[PDB]
C-alpha cells in the first residue's frame, strides 16, 4: 500500500522527496480521490499509527477537501469528486475523532477543521445528522469537544428556523444552563458553555423579525435565566487552583454581560441588574489584579472586558470607595510592561504610533480610555479628585506614575468639562506636580515623555476657571522644547513634537507667545523635527508632516519675517517627503504646507524658492529618462511639487523665464515618452500650468514642441484616464495661442469632442468639457457650426456632444467650473440656434411599475429609461435644479440668467414656463 | 420615518443623522440624506443577490460568510469598490 | 441604535424571500455599507469644502458615488438615487 510512504515523503523535511510525494499524491487524487480520501482518512483514525503521521492525515484531508469535496471551494480542480460513499465513510471518521475527549489535541483540533469546512457544504442537504450527533454527544455523552465543536459551527449551520421554531435554540440553551446550573463542572466545562452562550445571544441579538410572539418570549426567559445565571457564577470562588482557568471564566462572563447590555432592549438587563454587576465587575478588577503575583496577558484580556462592562454602566453612579477601587486597579493595568517598554524605548517610531491613535493594537491602555471618555459630568469631576490625589502621592512612586499620568489624561480626554469648587485647589496642585516632573533631573523617560504629553490636556481642559494661563503656556511649552533639545531620547524628542501638536489645538501660539517667542518656538521645533526626521520611520513621517504645518502656519506675514526659518521649513518639507514619497498622508500634507508656503508670495520671495527647489526637480525628471519614466514614487511627488510651484504663481505677472528655459524640455520629454498613467496624469497638469501662466513672448518659439506634445496626448494608445488633464491643456494652448492656433483648433476640437463621447470617466469628460465650454463663451456660434458639420457614428456630433454636456453638469465639480459652464449653457440658450432646437436631451428618468431594486442583473429588462425633453427646455430645469441645491457668483450668475432670460422672453422661455413643474416655477419666482 | 415616503427600506432619517453628527458640512440638504440611503441600499442589494445566488449554486438556504466574500471576488465590479 | 442588521434583513426578503443570512456575513454586510457610507461621506464633505459650499446635497453625493462606485454600480447606485429623491419631494 502506498499511501504511508506520500505521508512520510510529504512530511520529509527535504524539499525534493516532498514535491514528489505531493505531486503523486495530487495525481493520485485526480484519478481515484475517493482511494486517496478513503486512504487519509483510514490513517487518521487508525491508533496504531504515529501521532504525526495522524495528524498529517487530518493535515492533508483539510487541503485536499478544498480541491476534490464540492464545487462551492473555489480551489475545486473538477479533476474527480469523492463519491458519495466515501463521503458517508470520513465524515463519519471525522465525527469519531472530534467528538471523542480521549484524542490527542492536535487530532480533535485536527479534525474539527476539516468538519468546519465539510459542513459548511455539505449541511444540511449532504449531512442532516450532522447537529443530531454532535447533540447526542454533548447531552449524553458528555463530550467537551463537542461543545468545542458546536460553537465553532453553529453561526454557519443553526438558521432562525431551527434555532427558534426548530428547537435548536431551545435545545442548547437547555445544555447551556444545565451545564453552568451544575456546581461540579469544570470550569473547562464551565468555559466551554459560557462560549456557547455566546453562540445563542448572537442568534437571540437580532433575527428576521421581532415582533414573533414566540420568539419575543423565548428571548425573555432566556436572558432572564442567563442574568440569573451569570449572577451565581460571579459569586464563586475556586481559590488558586487554576488562575489561568479562572481569568477566562470571568472574561467569557463578561463579554455575555457587556452583549446582553448593549445588543438588547434597555427592558432585559434594568439598573437594579446592573448595579449588581456593577459592584461584581469593581471587585473582579481587585480580584484580577492581586492574581497577578501567559498570566499577564491573560490578567490582561480578562481585564478588558471587566472594564468593558463598567463603560457600559458607567452612567451608574458610583461611590467614592468603588472610584478609589477602579483607580487603584486601573493604575496596575495600564501601567506599560517590561516588553512595550523595551519596543518603545529601542524604537521610538512604535511609540508614535501608538500615542498617534494609529496603531492596530487594543489593550486595556485603550478600555481604560473609552471608560474614562464615556463617563458623565457628576462621576467624571470626582474621578479627576481621585486621579489627581493618587498623583501627588504617587509623585515619587515611577513605577506607577506613569500610569496615573495616563488616566488623567484619559480623563481630561472626555467632552464634559471637569467643574466643582475642589477642583480649583487640586488643579493647582496637579500643575505643581507636572512642573517638578519636568525639573526632575532623574525622572525615567516614560513617565517624562507622559508628563510632557499630559500638560497640553491639562491646560486645554482648565482653559477657563485657571489664572494666569497664557504664562503657564509660555512656561510649559518652553520647558518641554528645552527638554527635547537637551536630550539624547528620541522618544522624548518625538514625545515634544506630539505634544506641540496638542497646545496649537486650544492655544493660538501666534498670541499667546507673542511675535518674538512664537518664532523661536518655530526655531526649536524646526531643529526637532530635524533630529528626529533622520531615524523616523513608518508613520512618524506623517507626524512630523502634520506638526510641520503647525510650525509654517505660525510664520510671520507681517514685514522682516525670518527667511532663516523659511528656507529651514522648505528643506523640511522636501527632506521628510521625499524619504518615503509613497507615503500617501506625507504626499496629501506635504503639497499642503508647500501651499501654504506660498499662498502669499513675493517675486523677489518667489524667485529665491524655485532657485533652491527646481534643480532638484530637474534631476529628478532627468534621472527618470533612463527608466522610460515609469511610475516611481518620487516621479510623482517632484511632478506634484512642480504644479504647485506653478499653480501658486507670484503677484505682479507670470513666472520667470527661468522655469520656462529648464522646466518645458524635463515635462515635453515626459509627456512625450512616458506611459505611465498617473506620470501622465501630473505631468500634463503641470505642463498645462506652464503654458497657462508662463509669458507668451518667451514661449512662442517652443509652441511647435507643445504640439508635439499635445498631437501625442490627443488620440494614442494613451487611455482616457492618462489623458485625463489634456482638456485644461487644450484650454491653455487656445488661451494664449489663439491667434496661432486658428488653423489647428478644428482638428484639436474633433478629437476631443470624440474622446469626451466615448469616455464614461466623471473626471475625464468633466475635463474635456472645459474645452467646449471655453469654445462656447469664446464664441458660442462657431462651437455649434464645428459641431454641426462634425459626425460621430454616422450621426451630427451636435446630439451627442450636448446629450454629454448635459449629463456632465450633473456632478462638474469646483465653483470655478459650476460659473464657467453655466455662462457656457446659456451663450447656447440666447444663441437659439434653429440647430440647437432639433436636439432632444433626456429629462426626468421614468420609474419602473412597482418598488423593485433595479440591481444591474435587472439591467436587461429594466433599463433606464428618461423622457425626451428638448435641449432648451433640460438647460432651464438644470440651472433651476442648481438654484435649488445652492438654497459673480453660481447662485447669482443664474438668478441674473433668468432675469435677462425673463425681461425679453427669448428662445420661447416663455413656453418653456408654461411647462415647467409646479415646484421648479415657485424656486424660479426666486429671481422673477 | 421618511423612507416610506422616498421608497426605500433604509433609515433616511438616521442616514441623515449620521450625516450631521459626523460634521461632514456645516448643514445637509434634504435631498442628501435621501440620496445617500438609496445608494446604500442598492449596495446591500448587490451584495445580497450576488451572495444569495452563490448560496443557491451550492443548494443552500442561508448566506453565510464564505457565499458573502465568495460572490465579492467574482464580481469584478464589487470587488474592486469592497475587495 | 442603527446597525444597518435589521434593513438588510429587509432588502434581502425582496431580493430572495426564502434566504436567510448569517449573523456573521450580516456583520461583514454591515462592515461594507457603514464603510462605503463613510467613503461616500468623506468624499462628499471634500466636495463640499471644494465647489466653495457649505451644505451637501444631491450633487455632492452623486458626484461622491459616481466617483467612489466603480463602472455599472456608479450608473445603477445613481438612477436608485435619483428616482428617490424624484419619489422624495413629491
Amino acid at each position: 500500500m502506498d499511501i504511508n510512504e506520500l505521508i512520510i515523503g510529504a512530511q520529509s523535511a527535504d524539499k525534493h522527496t516532498r514535491e514528489v510525494a505531493e505531486t503523486q499524491l495530487l495525481q493520485w487524487c485526480d484519478s481515484d480521490a475517493s482511494q486517496v480520501f478513503k486512504a487519509l482518512a483510514n490513517v487518521a483514525l487508525q491508533h496504531e499509527a504515529s501521532l504525526e503521521s495522524r495528524q498529517f492525515a487530518l493535515l492533508s484531508l483539510r487541503k485536499l477537501i478544498t480541491m476534490y469535496w464540492s464545487p462551492g471551494f473555489e480551489s475545486y480542480r473538477s479533476t474527480s469528486n469523492v463519491e458519495i460513499d466515501v463521503k458517508d465513510f470520513i465524515r463519519e471518521v471525522l465525527l469519531k475523532l472530534c467528538l471523542n475527549d480521549n484524542e490527542n489535541t492536535k487530532i480533535k483540533n485536527g479534525a474539527s477543521y476539516c468538519i468546519v469546512q465539510i459542513s459548511a457544504v455539505d449541511f444540511p442537504d449532504q449531512w442532516p445528522q450532522l447537529l443530531t450527533v454532535i447533540y447526542d454527544a454533548i447531552s449524553h455523552q458528555h463530550s467537551l469537544n463537542a461543545m468545542s465543536l458546536l460553537n465553532e459551527i453553529y453561526d454557519d449551520v443553526v438558521s432562525e428556523e431551527m434555532f427558534f421554531e426548530g428547537g435548536i435554540g431551545l435545545a442548547t440553551m437547555e445544555i447551556v444552563f444545565k451545564v453552568l446550573n451544575t456546581e461540579t463542572s469544570t470550569l473547562i466545562a464551565k468555559i466551554a458553555a459560557l462560549k456557547l452562550l455566546k453562540a445563542c445571544l448572537l442568534q437571540m441579538s437580532s433575527h428576521n423579525e421581532y415582533d414573533e410572539a414566540s420568539r419575543k418570549s423565548f428571548v425573555s426567559q432566556c436572558l432572564a435565566t442567563s442574568l440569573q445565571i451569570l449572577g451565581q457564577l460571579l459569586t464563586l470562588n475556586f481559590g488558586n487552583v487554576d488562575v489561568i482557568s479562572q481569568l477566562k471564566f470571568k472574561s467569557i462572563i463578561y463579554e455575555n454581560l457587556v452583549f446582553i447590555k448593549n445588543d438588547f432592549s434597555r427592558k432585559h438587563f434594568s439598573s437594579e441588574l446592573q448595579k449588581q454587576f456593577k459592584i461584581m465587575a469593581i471587585q473582579d478588577l481587585e480580584n484580577v489584579t492581586h492574581i497577578n503575583a501567559p498570566l499577564l496577558e491573560t490578567v490582561h484580556d480578562c481585564s478588558i472586558y471587566i472594564v468593558e462592562f463598567l463603560t457600559s454602566v458607567c452612567t451608574l453612579q458610583f461611590s467614592v470607595e468603588e472610584m478609589n477601587k477602579i483607580i487603584t486597579s486601573l493604575t496596575i493595568l495600564c501601567q506599560l510592561s517590561s516588553e512595550t517598554r523595551e519596543i518603545w524605548t529601542s524604537d521610538f517610531n512604535t511609540f508614535v504610533s501608538k500615542e498617534t491613535g494609529l496603531a492596530a493594537s487594543y489593550n486595556v491602555r485603550d478600555q481604560a480610555n473609552e471608560f474614562f471618555t464615556s463617563l458623565p459630568n457628576p462621576q467624571l469631576s470626582l474621578i479627576f479628585k481621585v486621579v489627581s490625589n493618587d498623583i501627588e502621592h504617587s509623585t515619587c512612586n515611577y513605577s506607577t506614575l506613569e500610569s496615573l499620568l495616563y488616566l488623567l489624561q484619559c480623563i481630561l480626554l472626555n467632552d464634559d468639562e471637569i467643574t466643582g469648587e475642589n477642583i480649583d485647589q487640586s488643579l493647582q496642585i496637579l500643575i505643581k506636580t507636572l512642573e517638578n516632573i519636568l525639573v526632575s533631573q532623574e525622572i525615567p523617560e516614560l513617565i517624562l515623555a507622559r508628563a510632557i504629553l499630559t500638560i497640553p490636556r491639562v491646560l486645554d481642559k482648565f482653559i477657563d476657571a485657571l489664572p494666569d494661563i497664557k504664562p503657564l503656556t509660555s512656561a510649559f511649552l518652553a520647558k518641554s522644547l528645552n527638554l527635547a533639545l537637551k536630550s539624547d531620547k528620541e522618544l522624548i524628542k518625538s514625545a515634544t513634537l506630539i505634544a506641540f501638536t496638542y497646545y496649537c489645538y486650544f492655544a493660538e501660539l501666534d498670541s499667546v507667545l507673542g511675535p518674538e517667542v512664537c518664532s523661536e518656538t518655530q526655531e526649536k521645533v524646526i531643529r526637532i523635527i530635524n533630529q528626529v526626521s533622520s531615524d523616523a520611520e513608518e508613520d512618524t513621517n506623517g507626524a512630523l508632516m502634520e506638526v510641520l504645518s503647525q510650525v509654517i502656519s505660525y510664520n510671520p506675514k507681517e514685514p522682516h519675517s525670518r527667511k532663516e526659518i523659511l528656507q529651514a521649513e522648505f528643506h523640511l518639507v522636501f527632506t521628510i517627503s521625499s524619504e518615503d514619497p509613497a507615503n500617501v498622508q506625507v504626499v496629501v500634507q506635504s503639497q499642503e504646507c508647500l501651499e501654504k508656503l506660498l499662498d502669499n508670495i513675493n517675486m523677489d520671495n518667489y524667485k529665491n524658492y524655485i532657485e533652491l527647489c527646481l534643480p532638484s526637480f530637474i534631476n529628478v525628471l532627468d534621472s527618470n529618462n533612463a527608466n522610460n519614466y515609469r511610475y516611481s514614487p518620487l516621479l510623482s511627488l517632484v511632478l506634484e511639487f512642480i504644479t504647485v510651484f506653478l499653480k501658486k504663481k507670484p503677484n505682479d505677472g507670470f513666472l520667470p523665464d527661468e522655469i520656462n528655459q529648464y522646466l518645458f524640455e524635463p515635462l515635453a520629454k515626459v509627456l512625450a515618452f512616458s506611459t505611465e498613467d498617473e506620470t501622465l496624469q501630473l505631468a500634463t497638469e503641470a505642463f498645462s500650468y506652464l503654458i497657462f501662466n508662463t509669458d507668451t513672448r518667451a514661449m512662442e518659439p517652443r509652441l511647435m514642441d507643445i504640439m508635439k506634445v499635445l498631437e501625442r496626448l490627443l488620440s494614442l494608445e494613451v487611455s482616457d484616464s492618462a489623458a485625463m488633464n489634456v482638456g485644461p491643456l487644450v484650454v491653455a494652448i487656445f488661451t494664449r495661442f489663439s491667434k496661432e492656433i486658428q488653423p489647428l483648433i478644428g482638428r484639436i476640437l474633433e478629437a476631443v469632442v470624440v474622446r469626451l463621447i466615448k469616455t464614461q470617466n466623471i473626471s475625464t469628460e468633466q475635463n474635456l468639457l472645459s474645452v467646449l465650454c471655453f469654445l462656447t463663451c469664446n464664441d458660442p456660434k462657431q462651437t455649434v457650426d464645428f459641431l454641426s458639420s462634425f459626425q460621430i457614428d454616422n450621426t451630427d456630433a451636435l446630439t451627442l456632444v450636448m446629450r454629454k454636456w448635459i449629463e456632465a453638469f450633473e456632478v462638474i465639480r469646483g465653483e470655478k467650473r459650476i460659473k464657467e459652464n453655466i455662462v457656457a449653457l446659456s451663450n447656447l440658450f440666447f444663441l437659439n440656434d434653429k440647430r440647437l432646437q432639433k436636439v432632444v436631451v433626456n429629462g426626468n428618468l421614468i420609474p419602473y411599475e412597482g418598488d423593485l431594486i433595479i440591481t444591474r442583473s435587472m439591467a436587461k429588462k429594466m433599463p433606464d429609461r428618461y423622457v425626451q425633453v428638448p435641449l432648451y427646455t433640460k438647460i432651464i430645469k438644470l440651472f433651476v435644479s442648481e438654484l435649488s441645491f445652492q438654497s459673480e457668483s453660481v447662485v447669482q450668475l443664474l438668478v441674473r440668467f433668468f432675469k435677462e432670460v425673463a425681461s425679453k422672453d427669448v428662445s420661447g422661455f416663455h413656453c418653456i414656463y408654461e411647462t415647467l413643474s409646479d415646484s421648479e416655477r415657485k424656486v424660479l419666482s426666486e429671481a422673477l | 420615518s421618511r423612507s416610506a415616503k422616498a421608497g426605500l427600506t433604509f433609515p433616511v432619517g438616521r442616514v441623515h443623522r449620521l450625516l450631521r453628527r459626523g460634521n461632514y458640512a456645516q448643514r445637509i440638504g434634504s435631498g442628501a440624506p435621501v440620496y445617500l440611503t438609496a445608494v446604500l441600499e442598492y449596495l446591500a442589494a448587490e451584495i445580497l443577490e450576488l451572495a444569495g445566488n452563490a448560496a443557491r449554486d451550492n443548494k443552500k438556504t442561508r448566506i453565510i460568510p464564505r457565499h458573502l466574500q465568495l460572490a465579492i471576488r467574482n464580481d469584478d465590479e464589487l470587488n474592486k469598490l469592497l475587495g | 441604535k442603527e446597525t444597518y442588521s435589521s434593513y438588510i434583513y429587509k432588502v434581502l426578503k425582496q431580493t430572495h424571500p426564502d434566504t436567510g443570512i448569517s449573523q456573521k456575513s450580516m456583520s461583514i454586510l454591515n462592515s461594507f455599507v457603514n464603510d462605503i457610507f463613510e467613503r461616500i461621506a468623506t468624499e462628499a464633505s471634500k466636495l463640499a469644502a471644494y465647489n466653495k459650499k457649505s451644505t451637501i446635497s444631491a450633487r455632492e453625493i452623486q458626484t461622491a458615488v459616481r466617483l467612489i462606485l466603480p463602472g455599472e454600480l456608479a450608473k445603477h447606485a445613481v438612477s436608485e438615487g435619483t428616482r428617490a429623491v424624484t419619489k422624495y419631494s413629491s
